[PDB]
């Protein structure tokens, strides 16, 4: 389903960010 | 109905911009 794509899609860029914030701190 | 992973979705994503001003702000 679209939504739940873009869900699993949305989640994983949020845990990458969340991955350079640490890297960068 | 507006589902519930329309809701969700749309709060993960105001998440993401908020994670990328982060980090352009950390890099400045």
């Amino acid at each position: 389903r679209r939504l739940k794509q873009k869900n699993a899609r949305l989640k994983q860029e949020i845990a990458a960010l969340e991955y350079e914030i640490a890297a960068l701190e | 109905e507006i589902d519930a992973l329309e809701f969700e979705n749309d709060a993960l994503e105001q998440k993401i911009a908020a994670l990328k001003q982060k980090i352009a702000s950390l890099k400045q």
